[PDB]
C-alpha cells in the first residue's frame, strides 16, 4: 500500500502542507471532480489493493507509528506500532474483511470493541473535540501515546483523545482546505488550540456536504446546509461556490 | 445516478441586488430585471431551476429575446416560447450562459431597475450570478501568504499582521469588495503580468473585478488566467499582482469564516 | 536566536546561512529610498518595470541565488533580501551586506 511520510520533529507549515497535499494525491485520483470539487474513489468496483494508503508518524523521539486510511472515506481504520496492529471495531462485515488486508506482516492484530467516531472516542477519552488541543504538540504527544499503548504504558482515555488529534489533523484536513488552515496556522504560531465551533461543524457536516453538492443541480442545493463562524453563529449555504475554497475531498455517493 | 433536484431560489448578481421580473408582471414578454433582494414570498424573485434546463418564475421561462449581443431577456410562457432560447446552463464559475448563441446573462448597469440583457462572455462582474437564498454577501477575513492578512485603505490593498479595516464582502456577482466602504471593487486594470491590483470603484463591473476562488487555494480573474500575487513573495513591497499561476505560497489563500 | 548571513559579491552573488525554507530572494537598490529590483519558492519572476529584460535573477537552492545584470541610472548599493515564515517576528526578512 502506498505509504506517506511526516514528522512533528522540525515540522514546517511546508512541511504540513506537502503532506497534506501527499495524503490528498493519493486518497484519490483527482479523476473525478464535481463542481470544482475532487471526489474520492467508489467503494463499489474498487480493488482491494487500492482501498488503503498509510501514513507514517514520527516525531522528536522518534517513535514510529503508521496509520491506515480509507482511501472510500480518508478516515482511520486502524494503526500499527511497531509487531502490533490495532483497528477500530468495523461497521458492517465487508470492511471487516478488508481489514484483514492492512498489517499483515505484524504479529497480534487486535480489534477494539468500540468504533472510531468521534462520539465515542469522545466518550472514551472523557473530553469533547471542543476541548481537546490541536496542534504539532499535541500529534507529537499522540503519536507516542499510540505506540506505547501496546507495551501497556498508555491507558484508554489517553489512546482515544490520540485518536481525536489525529483523525481531526490528518483525515480532516485532508477533506478541507479550511481545517488543514487551521492546523496550518497552528504550526505558524506554536500554538496547542482547540478547534472552533467552525471546525467541528465542517467535520460534522462532512458526510451531508458531499450528498449536497453530488446531488446538487449543477450548481445549487435542494436544502441548506447551516454551518458556523469562527465564533459561533448563524449562517447557511445554499451553493456550491462558498465551498470550493473548503472542501478539498468528497465521498463517493452516486454517479455523474 | 446521481439525483436531479429542482431547488428554488434566489438569482443574487451585480452589486449584490438579485433577479427579478419587472413589476411583478408576469405577461409574456414583460422585461426582466435587477433590483434589491427581498425578504418576502412572492414569485416574481424567486426561480425554480428544473431538470430541462430551465429557470422558471410561477411557472414561466426565463427567455432571451435573441441570439445577438445587447437583446434582453423575458419572462415567457414555456411551452409557447422556442426551446432553444429557454436554456440556461450555470456554471461553477458565476456565469449563467445559453448553449446556443453563446451569450451569457449580464447586467449592463448596477443602477436598481437595469433590464437584463445578455452579452459577449468576457467574464465581467455584470455577468456574474449566484444563485443563493442568502442576499446578504459573505464577509470574511482573507488569509494568505505567511498568515497575513488582505487589508485595504482608501484604494490600496496588501497583505499585513492579522489584527481582529482587513474585512471582505464576498459578492454574488464575483467580486471582492472592502467592507467599509462596499461600493469599492478589488480591480485590476489589465491582462498583463505585473499589474498591480487595488481598489477602485465598482462601476464598470469589467474583468479585472471578477474574482473566484478555485479548489486549489488560488484566487483567480477567470478573463485573466493569472491568479492574486504577493509580488515576490514581499509583503513589505505593499504590492499585489495578477501572475500565471505556479503555486506557491504568496498566490495561495483562504477565506476564514 | 541565530539568523542566516546573506554576504553579497559580484553578475551578483549572494549566499545564505537555509535557503531550501527561505522563501524567494530579493534585491533591493542610490545615497533615494531603498526601491526594489527583483523569485519566489520555486521560484517564479518578479522584476521592477524599469529593469525589465535587462536583469536576471536566478536560483538553486541546492544556497545561492544570483542576479545578472546586463547592459548610469542604476549605479547603487544593490542588497539581497530574503522571507519565509517565523519561529522567533510574525515573518522572517533578512537583509544582506554590494
Ligand atoms: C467556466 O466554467 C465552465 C464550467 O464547466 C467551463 O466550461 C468547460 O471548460 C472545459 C475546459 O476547462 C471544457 O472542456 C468544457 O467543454 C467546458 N464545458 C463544460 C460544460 O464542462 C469553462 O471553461 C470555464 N471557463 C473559464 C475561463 O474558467
Ligand atoms: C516516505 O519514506 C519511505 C522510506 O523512508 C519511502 O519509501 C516513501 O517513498 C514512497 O514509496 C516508494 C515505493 C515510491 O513509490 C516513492 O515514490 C513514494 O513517495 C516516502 N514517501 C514520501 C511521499 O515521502
Ligand atoms: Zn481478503
Ligand atoms: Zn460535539
Amino acid at each position: 500500500y502506498p505509504i506517506i511520510n511526516f514528522t512533528t520533529a522540525g515540522a514546517t507549515v511546508q512541511s504540513y502542507t506537502n503532506f497534506i497535499r501527499a495524503v490528498r494525491g493519493r486518497l484519490t485520483t483527482g479523476a473525478d471532480v464535481r463542481h470544482e470539487i475532487p471526489v474520492l474513489p467508489n467503494r463499489v468496483g474498487l480493488p482491494i489493493n487500492q482501498r488503503f494508503i498509510l501514513v507514517e508518524l514520527s516525531n522528536h523521539a522518534e517513535l514510529s507509528v503508521t496509520l491506515a486510511l480509507d482511501v472510500t472515506n480518508a478516515y482511520v481504520v486502524g494503526y500499527r506500532a511497531g509487531n502490533s496492529a490495532y483497528f477500530f471495531h468495523p461497521d458492517n462485515q465487508e470492511d471487516a474483511e478488508a481489514i484483514t488486508h492492512l498489517f499483515t506482516d505484524v504479529q497480534n492484530r487486535y480489534t477494539f470493541a468500540f468504533g472510531g467516531n468521534y462520539d465515542r472516542l469522545e466518550q472514551l477519552a472523557g473530553n469533547l473535540r471542543e476541548n481537546i488541543e490541536l496542534g504539532n504538540g499535541p500529534l507529537e504527544e499522540a503519536i507516542s501515546a499510540l505506540y506505547y499503548y501496546s507495551t501497556g504504558g498508555t491507558q484508554l482515555p489517553t489512546l482515544a483523545r490520540s485518536f481525536i488529534i489525529c483523525i481531526q489533523m490528518i483525515s480532516e484536513a485532508a477533506r478541507f482546505q479550511y481545517i488543514e488552515g487551521e492546523m496550518r496556522t497552528r504550526i505558524r504560531y506554536n500554538r496547542r488550540s482547540a478547534p472552533d465551533p467552525s471546525v467541528i461543524t465542517l467535520e460534522n457536516s462532512w458526510g451531508r456536504l458531499s450528498t449536497a453538492i453530488q446531488e446538487s443541480n449543477q450548481g445549487a442545493f435542494a436544502s441548506p446546509i447551516q454551518l458556523q463562524r469562527r465564533n459561533g453563529s448563524k449562517f447557511s449555504v445554499y451553493d456550491v461556490s462558498i465551498l470550493i475554497p473548503i472542501i478539498a475531498l468528497m465521498v463517493y455517493r452516486c454517479a455523474p | 445516478v446521481c439525483m436531479d433536484p429542482e431547488p428554488i431560489v434566489r438569482i443574487v448578481g451585480r452589486n449584490g441586488l438579485c433577479v427579478d421580473v419587472r413589476d411583478g408582471r408576469f405577461h409574456n414578454g414583460n422585461a426582466i430585471q435587477l433590483w434589491p433582494c427581498k425578504s418576502n414570498t412572492d414569485a416574481n424573485q424567486l426561480w425554480t431551476l428544473k431538470r430541462d434546463n430551465t429557470i422558471r418564475s410561477n411557472g414561466k421561462c426565463l427567455t432571451t429575446y435573441g441570439y445577438s449581443p445587447g437583446v434582453y431577456v423575458m419572462i415567457y410562457d414555456c411551452n409557447t416560447a422556442a426551446t432553444d432560447a429557454t436554456r440556461w446552463q450555470i456554471w461553477d464559475n458565476g456565469t449563467i450562459i445559453n448553449p446556443r448563441s453563446s451569450l451569457v446573462l449580464a447586467a449592463t448597469s448596477g443602477n436598481s431597475g437595469t433590464t437584463l440583457t445578455v452579452q459577449t462572455n468576457i467574464y465581467a462582474v455584470s455577468q456574474g450570478w449566484l444563485p443563493t437564498n442568502n442576499t446578504q454577501p459573505f464577509v470574511t477575513t482573507i488569509v494568505g501568504l505567511y498568515g497575513l492578512c488582505l487589508q485595504a485603505n482608501s484604494g490600496q490593498v496588501w497583505i499585513e499582521d492579522c489584527s481582529s479595516e482587513q474585512q471582505w464582502a464576498l459578492y454574488a456577482d464575483g467580486s471582492i469588495r472592502p467592507q467599509q466602504n462596499r461600493d469599492n471593487c478589488l480591480t485590476s486594470d489589465s491582462n498583463i503580468r505585473e499589474t498591480v491590483v487595488k481598489i477602485l470603484s465598482c462601476g464598470p463591473a469589467s474583468s479585472g473585478q471578477r474574482w473566484m476562488f478555485k479548489n486549489d487555494g488560488t484566487i483567480l480573474n477567470l478573463y485573466s488566467g493569472l491568479v492574486l500575487d504577493v509580488r515576490a513573495s514581499d509583503p513589505s513591497l505593499k504590492q499585489i499582482i495578477l501572475y500565471p499561476l505556479h503555486g506557491d505560497p504568496n498566490q495561495i489563500w483562504l477565506p476564514l469564516f | 536566536n541565530a539568523q542566516v548571513q546573506l554576504v553579497e559579491t559580484g553578475r551578483l552573488s549572494c549566499v545564505a546561512s537555509g535557503t531550501f525554507s527561505s522563501y524567494a530572494m530579493g534585491w533591493f537598490r542610490a545615497p533615494k529610498e531603498r526601491d526594489f529590483v527583483a523569485i519566489s519558492l520555486s521560484g517564479a519572476t518578479y522584476y521592477q518595470d524599469s529593469v525589465k529584460g535587462r536583469f536576471t535573477i536566478s536560483r538553486d537552492n541546492a544556497n545561492t541565488v544570483y542576479l545578472q545584470m546586463n547592459s548610469p541610472e542604476d549605479t547603487a548599493v544593490y542588497y539581497c533580501k530574503a522571507t519565509g515564515e517565523r519561529g522567533y517576528q510574525g515573518y522572517l526578512e533578512v537583509w544582506g551586506r554590494t
